[PDB]
């Protein structure tokens, strides 16, 4: 027997009852920022909207200044969205949200700098790598970075001439967007402020009706919201100026904040390249790394163009949103490319000669061969609109890709027979206790063990079959169902919980060796640890340090499976 | 009396024990080895976050004697940290309820 | 069909049926079978888009009849049932006209969530080990 005191000591059942979403965010903010910030962010997770008064009332910290300083620090960290709701009959106040994507920087930081380093065209010289690494760390750490301060801090004229040259590149690429109300305001509040004004300016006695005025109000709101969201998502108005007898430069007085959507697209394309690396041999797979490298820079949305979060989609004629999304994907020619255009970016190290066999040199008739084979592949990577130029769809690619990932995660966690059964339930809708044997022909004991194991999750939903006026699943048979959406809910929370646990354990280890870690992070200790540290304590420190190195590796490895599930 | 409801394919000795294992264990493949890239990733995680701890954004604080000793007189300080108000910021990027903590 | 025998489902026998059906798939759809992957990833080849690289029901029916490995015949419905049973476990990709191809069979036999035999778990008394059932 394991003791209840032995339990809850190494078992960690107290944390098992936390909601995974709160756990991970709280632990990230705790281990990075501090304790009061962790308390504030956890309270924000619990109560979505509240004022500074309500924080003062709800946390042990009543000191109005203290919560204020932690809130301005957290707001800088982009962890808080705010607004001002106008009380008309007295003093109008404000409310603060929590910004989910403001902590993903604290979560993706290693992948963030990895993309910033690797994705660039020139990386052979060492100095540029260190320079851009330090600049991206400074920007993601401080927050809104000001070139007015940065050039002032830089000490050499020959060195100020290139840091300004790196900012324009990040702005144009999409890693540096001017920061404004769009990153610090909630979507529903934006829409509810853009959704009643149109209902205030309409005249009276209009020969239309409530349904017609409502439809045209929704149209007007959608138009203005789409316009004002397009305006800052990508533009040249930060660097569209050009000074006399000088170079093109971003404005010196404005601030620069690093985005994350572009990095998310990079990570998603990385997952696709890894999928190809497992499935398709590297002879024709090295093309796919650049085939998506040159199209991601203007790639479309991944989950929601932000009109599907602040308002309801629809009830009747509810196909309109995906209809317009796929319609835009078809209409926009920026994503469509020909065999000639793809030639000027392909490096020589990819030969593009032996990548085909017409029976049993940087040439368009061969790269278009890979274009066509990708289009005609079983997974619709690209769709053929015109003969010669195609496009990559996201209307029907994300569902099948995510289902493949979900299936293979379940198969990696479980056995091949479990994979066979889940695939039977997937590719056969409405399976039954006999259709399993009809479509599987595997030994019943093993298949039902895998069935019972897979029931615990949200993969397989089971229906009770009513036979008499009383509903009982004890006299009649009962067949199965998929209801895949719950299955996607489940893999989000488990993985989020496990990352939360990993952050919790590293914070525990820091708590257990705070003195040692503080000694380690000292100016004189850095670089001189062999003579100073006596062998026994040095062994303890090196073992705990390699433990945390390994756990960071574990976290990064898990950082390649949950963000893909995050999509819709 | 609730002890004869035993299905046929179920043995009689494996019941009654219950006592599910302390923690269900399935070794995931996300506990693999380390490489140069993974080591560097751990090192960059070490530098990051530690950088913000050594920065101003801490907001986590909650030998304190009554007299400054002659040794403390004319003595080197711990650190002149750059405070929350010290660094310039963007005024139009905060609600009006927070500007007062700035030394404008 | 023959899947009915002695009241049970012939555990050893069925795996013999379900492993040979794809064995001649890889040696008939890939340009040169498994020896293409025997030299390195940057040396094997893929077929042209406009060639008939695939297999079909007729080929599998012929191979099963001539094999005489189970000493039994198989109606086209039965061969469809077999190829459908083995489309689970990610052993084939069903495309139009009941044509069949493999994707990563050599790699699986020999993060990239689609293959995990290369990565071996810690198997050590260490801590911070992640589990999937641990949450529930």
């Amino acid at each position: 027997l394991v003791t209840p005191e032995d339990v809850m000591t190494i078992s960690s059942l107290e944390q098992r009852t936390l909601n995974p979403d709160l756990f991970l965010y709280k632990e990230l903010v705790k281990a990075h920022l501090g304790e009061r910030a962790a308390s504030v962010i956890g309270m924000l997770v619990a109560l979505g909207r509240l004022s500074v008064r309500e924080l003062v009332e709800k946390i042990d910290g009543m000191d109005v200044d203290s919560v204020k300083t932690t809130l301005v620090s957290l707001t800088q960290l982009r962890c808080v969205k705010y607004l001002q709701e106008t009380a008309i009959s007295g003093k109008k106040t404000t409310y603060y949200y929590y910004n989910e994507e403001g902590i993903h920087i604290l979560l993706y930081s290693g992948l963030i700098i990895d993309e910033i380093i690797t994705q660039m065209r020139v990386n052979d010289e060492e100095e540029h790598k260190q320079l851009v690494a330090e600049i991206v760390q400074n920007v993601i750490s401080l927050g809104s970075l000001t070139v007015e301060d940065y050039l002032s801090s830089v000490t050499s004229d020959s060195m100020k001439y290139t840091i300004s040259s790196l900012f324009v590149q990040l702005c144009e690429m999409g890693y540096l967007i001017q920061i404004s109300k769009l990153h610090y305001t909630p979507i529903e509040d934006l829409w509810q402020f853009l959704y009643e004004k149109h209902y205030k300016n309409i005249p009276r006695n209009s020969p239309l009706s409530d349904l017609k005025k409502r439809s045209q109000a929704k149209m007007n709101a959608k138009t203005d919201f789409a316009k004002i969201i397009n305006k800052p998502n990508e533009l040249s108005q930060i660097l569209t100026v050009d000074p006399k007898t000088s170079l093109r430069i971003v404005k010196p007085t404005v601030s620069l904040t690093i985005n994350l959507d572009r990095f998310m697209k990079g990570r998603r394309s990385k997952q696709l390249i890894n999928l190809a690396k497992t499935r398709v041999g590297s002879v024709t797979a090295q093309v796919y790394k650049i085939a998506l490298r040159l199209t991601e820079q203007k790639s479309p949305k991944i989950r929601d163009p932000l009109t599907q979060t602040g308002l309801l989609q629809d009830l009747e004629e509810a196909k309109s949103f995906q209809d317009e999304a796929e319609l835009v994907e078809e209409k926009t020619p920026g994503l469509t490319f020909n065999a000639i255009d793809l030639a000027r970016h392909l490096p020589a190290e990819l030969d593009l000669r032996g990548s085909l066999l017409s029976r049993k040199p940087h040439s368009a008739s061969l790269i278009n061969s890979h274009l066509k084979i990708l289009a005609s592949s079983n997974f619709p990577f690209l769709n053929e609109t015109k003969p010669g130029v195609y496009y990559v769809p996201y209307s029907k690619l994300m569902p099948v890709l995510k289902s493949s990932v979900y299936e293979y995660v379940i198969a990696s966690t479980l056995g091949p027979s479990a994979m066979r059964l889940s695939r039977c339930i997937r590719d056969n809708k409405l399976v039954s206790e006999k259709i399993i044997n009809s479509t599987a022909l595997m030994k019943e004991k093993d298949i039902r063990s895998t069935l019972a194991s897979l029931i615990r999750y949200n993969s397989v939903e089971i229906q009770e079959v009513p036979r008499t006026a009383d509903r009982s699943a004890s006299r009649a048979v009962f067949l199965f169902r998929c209801k895949e959406t719950h299955s996607y809910n489940f893999m989000r929370q488990n993985l989020e919980w496990n990352m939360a646990n990993l952050l919790f354990k590293k914070e525990k280890l820091k708590q257990e060796n705070s003195t040692l870690l503080k000694k380690a992070n000292r100016d004189d200790v850095k670089g001189r640890e062999n003579e100073l540290l006596l062998p026994s304590e040095l062994n303890q420190l090196k073992m705990v340090n390699e433990r945390e190195l390994n756990v960071f590796a574990r976290l990064s490895r898990l950082l390649s499976l949950w963000e893909v599930f995050q999509m819709a | 009396n609730y002890m004869s409801n035993l299905p046929f394919g179920l043995g009689y000795g494996d019941v009654g024990k219950n006592h599910i294992t302390e923690f269900p264990s399935i070794p995931l493949p996300i506990n693999g080895p380390i490489t140069n890239k993974e080591r560097s990733l751990a090192v960059k995680y070490i530098n990051f976050g530690k950088t913000v701890k050594d920065g101003p954004f801490y907001t986590g604080s909650m030998t304190n004697d009554g007299i400054e000793r002659y040794s403390d007189k004319y003595l080197k300080k711990r650190k002149i940290g750059i405070s929350i108000d010290d660094h310039p910021y963007n005024l139009n990027l905060f609600p009006n309820e927070l500007y007062n903590v700035m030394g404008i | 069909g023959p899947w009915f025998t002695d009241g049970e489902l012939d555990i050893e026998f069925i795996n013999s049926l379900l492993t040979i059906v794809w064995r001649f798939i890889s040696e008939n759809t890939f340009p040169n079978g498994f020896k293409n992957f025997e030299n390195g990833p940057k040396k094997n080849v893929f077929y042209a888009p406009n060639v008939k690289n695939y297999s079909t029901t007729q080929e599998i029916l012929e191979f099963i009849t001539a094999a005489q490995v189970a000493n039994v015949e198989l109606t086209p419905s039965n061969i469809r049932s077999l190829c459908e049973v083995l489309v689970y476990d990610d052993k084939l990709e069903k495309v139009t006209h009941d044509c069949y191809r493999v994707t990563l069979e050599s790699i699986l036999q020999m993060f990239s969530i689609f293959n995990y035999f290369k990565m071996f778990p810690a198997s050590k008394h260490d801590k911070e080990v992640v589990y999937f059932d641990e949450w529930t």
